[PDB]
């Protein structure tokens, strides 16, 4: 279940960007203050293999 | 007495920063998530 994405961002990538950051935020843009919820979903997710 | 800069967002090891150390015309270059000391200086 390792194999992981950042699912959403709050800007695309710069070509050969890389981005190490691990905060909860949001898929979206509701108030959320780093704790998970609705739309408060945390993009790093993974892939069941 | 200058002697490098850093670039990056926030400074501060929540991102990747960009350090560069200057000798006059030698310079050391590296780019982790560094805790400095936390009102810049090269410790001499
Ligand atoms: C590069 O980093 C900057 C922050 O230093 C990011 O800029 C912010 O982006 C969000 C939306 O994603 C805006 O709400 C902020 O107002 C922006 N701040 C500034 C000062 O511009 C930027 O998204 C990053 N770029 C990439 C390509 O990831
Ligand atoms: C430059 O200074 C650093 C410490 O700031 C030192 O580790 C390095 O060996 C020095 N290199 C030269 C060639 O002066």
């Amino acid at each position: 279940y390792n194999y992981r994405y950042r699912l959403f961002r709050k800007s695309n990538l710069k070509p050969f960007e890389r981005d190490i950051s691990t905060e909860i935020y949001q898929a979206g843009s509701k108030p959320c203050n780093g704790v998970e919820g609705f739309n408060c979903y945390f993009p790093l997710q993974s892939y069941g293999f | 007495i200058i002697r490098g800069w850093i670039f990056g967002t926030t400074l501060d090891s929540k991102t990747q920063s960009l350090l560069i150390v200057n000798n006059a015309t030698n310079v050391v270059i590296k780019v982790c998530e560094f805790q400095f000391c936390n009102d810049p200086f090269l410790d001499v």
